[PDB]
């Protein structure tokens, strides 16, 4: 049998590099690209694709750092119950509390690995002192519950001074923003945040002198978003946790999205059927399931595994520092660091 | 003017339905027809079992055909058989080979002119007494098709004798478990039958318990030297293929002399009556149904394209021809054939496993 | 709560106003049907079901004709469709149904019918008997049926013959004839359709094996319609039963409704959806992929106003209430017994002449 798969791509993409079956079903794959990323672009682009071939999943890639794409996939998967696998870009920023009838899954660590990173990084350099920064930005809560869940279990005698919530929301003209930081104290700051907003936050934070020597940010890896993309407030030293473009490329990715989403194979092979496509986003839902999930979050291939939350079981993290020659810089692999003793940055 | 008598038939291309409409000019032409003169009515098949049906009613049943050939297209002939079985109006398969279709509970009137698989039993049973192979163990699936094939063979050893049986679970991918019970038997004769992909499975297990290299010999059917079964098929494989068995032309021609030769018999007959005309409100069997297939049943045709036509009891051709094959530097040879009731070997030489 | 389509088929003269008397809620709609060749029945379902989402169909029969229930097991089975046949042909039990077939029967088994064809043979002693078939489907579950009951018994059954009767061929050869002619049991256990019995029974007259000295059993499907007594059936016919008595159409119906209805429940309250109804039969090939067996674990076991309506998974009732029936002098037939709960209860100790 075969199953129709749409890959897009928005930007730019070497599709003639991104180009088997012992298992139940076939891939149909058709590759497909897009110009824009707004909400009305991106649902008007798959709601179309799937008023033509059947589509029984989508494969998303983008080069942009909008961490809203994710946003607006889970919102069409949940929608018309059809698995996107968001693997490259903004579509891969994870998403935090995705719908319940969400069928969206990220590449990526979660929110609360990328934290588990963190604190290993810190004690391996016997950093035990810190303050923590987030905007509401979903998952601000997972990333600080896990960081205070984490040190209370712990005898290692860490020391969180502040922790600060930031309401990016509303204008800065009382400069809130600016009297917030300068309470921060701690020598380690972790900052949870957009890379919009991270770029905001720095600004003032060079403003009221916290960027220099004796003040390291710890960055999760959406702030380092595209790390081809360096915006000139980044403090020089700044730490992040990305997920490597540099061992596992684009097309290894897409190929590895269309071995997850061939999913089908092991519904059907058991339960003699597979969800019938949204025909259309018009809609008569007595009729659509959720059953498909349980089988792409085990996929086995050559262990691709998800979560529920939806984000990789099993991701290779590299740890990032942006150099004083301002370029992202490899320093570590998820934890083996190169450094023993943390350089002067 | 002489009374016109429809045969139908659900063929494969356009190209077939011309070769069925000149079949069956011939036969008129070949026959005195001042009482009776056959039509050609035909159709493709459909493309699901429901619209098959349906053609059937539409197309063929309404025309009253007294019969209707049926082929295997390029989607099996059973929609046809059970509607025109609800009017016992006689159904001749041209090319399946499938066992189920002997079964008179579910396939009331329909008659072949190729045998079942399971007949290939009858020349595996010739080749025991030829090389003189009195201790076998056959390897069944454990399907209908798997089935009749035993059933068929242990018919006709109750000389040599089967020294066991194994049957597995068609679609079983390691066998090693179910091999390794007949590497422990003595008898180093096997037969096999099973679908293509199940051949696959068996052959390499086989292979990896090496029981496919010399001392051993291996018989088989056409499904299992035939596609994939050929791709992983260990050398010195004895196998069958029927002659024209996939010769839609052929059978098409052969078809249509039998069922003009019975049509003309049924009518030198009394009381014979016409088919329903149309599926519509019609719920009674064509009395003349039951007749008509005596007659068919019993039919004899000589001088056959595929050679002599015969019917056995469950109206299953008789006398088919195979040509023995043997797999040699993985080439499939003809190293004979079974001409109906005979064994001759010809000049090429069968290389066994090993060798 | 939302609404499945369920499509009531009618065939021949019956009762609507007294027929048209959960987390999800029946749609009726009562559809008449007047022919019952392939065509029609084929037409009439997938046109019901291109119009309105029909979920689920009930079907019940006014005729003897066993060819329903194998024309509605083969749509049901296309088409991913349940198919109740409650009454008439349609319910007249099918064996070998479909492996994806969801087509079920309100009816005993043909091996139960069987076991109670035992149960009354041991009441009144007739141990020695002999069994008549013909090809209909079913015949070897009844031969065998009888002969794994007999083998594992300790009472002196003695099974004398077994014949197989072909009705496709003409009996111009008078080879039914001299079949029957060597039959000497005074029990005889028929397995046939209605109109085979009718043949049958004028060739074992014209042979002397019809009338006294000689007693034929003989299965639901035989005695069909208990309001159409062909002629040449011989007087002390004795036949099980589906109790069209004290179980009518219009309950029939409902119980048919309850169980599409009760099993679609189950089966959203556990899986958070329902199969889609197939708006055509003309599809049925490329759709297949996205269509399932599903809704048979649920249709199988449906509890109903404190009644087991449940089926068992070759598509026969499970605890169908079961009369014994005897064609009376006047050729009409009579009530003499009824099996319940595998209990067998007769009327009369001393057999009626
Ligand atoms: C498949 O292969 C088999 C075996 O070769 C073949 O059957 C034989 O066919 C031949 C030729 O038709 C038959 O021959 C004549 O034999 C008789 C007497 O035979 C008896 O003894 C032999 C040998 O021990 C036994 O086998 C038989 O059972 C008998 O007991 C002989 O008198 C006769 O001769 C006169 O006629 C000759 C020409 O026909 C003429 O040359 C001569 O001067 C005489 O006037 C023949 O030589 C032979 O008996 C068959 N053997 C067996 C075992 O049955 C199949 O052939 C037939 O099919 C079609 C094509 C026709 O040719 C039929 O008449 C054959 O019966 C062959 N099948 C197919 C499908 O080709
Ligand atoms: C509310 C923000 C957001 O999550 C956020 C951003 C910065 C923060 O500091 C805190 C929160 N989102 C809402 C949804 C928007 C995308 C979208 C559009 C149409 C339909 C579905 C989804 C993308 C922006
Ligand atoms: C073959 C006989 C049958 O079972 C039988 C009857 C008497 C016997 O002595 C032995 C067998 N059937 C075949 C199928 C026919 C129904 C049908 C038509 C079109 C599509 C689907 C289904 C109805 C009659
Ligand atoms: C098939 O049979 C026909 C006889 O009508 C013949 O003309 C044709 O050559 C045959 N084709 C093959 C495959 O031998
Ligand atoms: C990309 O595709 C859009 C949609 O047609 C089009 O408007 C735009 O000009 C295209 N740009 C490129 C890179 O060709
Ligand atoms: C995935 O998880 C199931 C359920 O726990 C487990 O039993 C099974 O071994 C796994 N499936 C695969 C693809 O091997
Ligand atoms: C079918 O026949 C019956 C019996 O005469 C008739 O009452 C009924 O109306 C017919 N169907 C239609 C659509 O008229
Ligand atoms: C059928 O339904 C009953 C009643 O709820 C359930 O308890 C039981 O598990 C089912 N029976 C079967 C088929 O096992
Ligand atoms: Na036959």
């Amino acid at each position: 049998p075969s199953i129709g798969i749409a890959v897009i791509l928005v930007g730019t993409s070497d599709e003639v590099a991104i180009k088997f079956h012992h298992l139940s079903v076939v891939p149909r794959v058709e590759l497909v690209a897009m110009n824009e990323t707004d909400p009305k672009s991106i649902i008007t682009r798959i709601c179309d694709l799937m008023s033509d071939r059947k589509i029984q999943g989508v494969v998303f890639a983008d080069d942009t750092d909008q961490e809203a794409i994710a946003q607006i996939l889970d919102f069409i998967s949940a929608q018309t119950l059809t698995p996107i696998l968001g693997i490259h870009g903004g579509s891969s920023m994870i998403m935090a509390d995705k719908d319940e009838s969400s069928m969206f899954f990220q590449f990526g660590p979660s929110i609360e690995q990328q934290a588990s990173v963190m604190l290993n990084i810190m004690e391996e350099y016997d950093w035990y002192i810190f303050s923590i920064v987030t905007t509401y930005f979903p998952g601000y809560q997972d990333f600080v519950n896990k960081i205070r869940s984490t040190i209370e279990n712990s005898f290692v005698g860490w020391e969180l001074e502040e922790v600060l919530l930031l309401d990016m929301s509303l204008d800065d003209g009382d400069s809130k923003i600016q009297n917030q930081l300068k309470k921060l104290q701690s020598p380690i700051i972790l900052l949870y945040c957009t890379k919009e907003e991270a770029t905001y936050i720095f600004e003032v934070a060079n403003s009221v002198g916290l960027t220099g020597y004796g003040y390291t940010w710890i960055v999760p890896s959406l702030v380092a978003g595209d790390t081809d993309t360096v915006p000139s407030e980044f403090p020089t030293g700044l730490i992040s946790v990305s997920y490597d473009e540099w061992d596992y490329g684009l097309p290894a990715r897409v190929r590895d999205g269309i071995a997850i989403i061939t999913a089908a194979s092991d519904m059907l092979s058991e339960h003699s059927f597979i969800p019938e496509p949204k025909s259309s986003c018009y809609n008569k839902r007595i009729y659509q399931s959720n059953m498909l999930n349980r089988y792409l979050i085990n996929v086995t291939f050559e262990d691709l595994s998800f979560s529920e939350d939806g984000y990789q079981m099993h991701p290779k993290l590299v740890i990032i520092l942006l150099n004083k020659e301002r370029k992202w810089e490899r320093v570590g692999k998820w934890l083996q660091m190169k450094y023993y003793v943390w350089p002067r940055m | 003017d002489p009374k016109i008598v429809n045969i139908g038939a659900v063929l494969s291309t356009k190209k077939h339905e011309q070769i069925f409409r000149e079949a069956v000019n011939q036969a008129n032409k070949r026959h005195f027809t001042r009482k009776i003169q056959l039509q050609a009515t035909s159709v493709t098949h459909r493309p699901n079992a429901i619209q098959m049906a349906l053609s059937v009613c539409e197309d063929l049943i309404s025309s009253q055909v007294y019969a209707i050939l049926v082929s295997h297209p390029p989607l099996t002939p059973t929609p046809i058989s059970y509607t025109a079985g609800f009017y016992r109006i006689p159904v001749i398969g041209l090319t399946t080979r499938m066992s189920i279709y002997s079964d008179k509970s579910i396939h009331l009137s329909f008659l072949r002119t190729v045998p079942p698989y399971s007949h290939q039993a009858l020349v595996w049973f010739e080749m025991m007494r030829l090389f003189n192979w009195n201790h076998v163990i056959l390897i069944v699936s454990d399907d209908h098709e798997g089935r009749a094939a035993q059933k068929k063979l242990e018919t006709l050893l109750e000389g040599p004798k089967a020294d066991k049986v194994l049957q597995f679970e068609p679609g079983t991918k390691n066998l090693t478990a179910l091999l390794l019970e007949a590497k422990e038997l003595e008898a180093r004769v096997i037969i096999l039958s099973a679908s293509e992909d199940d051949a696959t499975a068996v052959y390499k297990s086989a292979a990896m318990l090496d029981m496919t290299g010399a001392g051993y010999v291996w018989l088989v059917g056409e499904r299992e030297i035939s596609g994939s079964a050929l791709r992983y098929a260990p050398d010195g494989i004895i196998g069958l293929q029927l002659i024209n068995g996939k010769n839609e032309s052929a059978h098409i021609s052969d078809a249509v002399a039998v069922v003009a030769q019975a049509i003309h018999e049924l009518f030198e007959m009394e009381n014979i009556t016409d088919p329903p005309r149309g599926c519509v409100g019609n719920t009674n069997i064509w009395k003349t149904g039951p007749l008509f297939k005596r007659v068919l049943m019993s039919s004899k045709y000589p001088d056959g394209v595929t050679g002599r036509i015969e019917f056995n009891e469950d109206g299953d051709r008789k006398f088919a021809q195979y040509s023995i094959m043997n797999l040699q530097n993985r080439k499939l040879v003809q190293v004979g054939i079974f001409n109906g009731s005979y064994i001759i070997q010809n000049d090429r030489k069968i290389i066994w496993p090993g060798g």
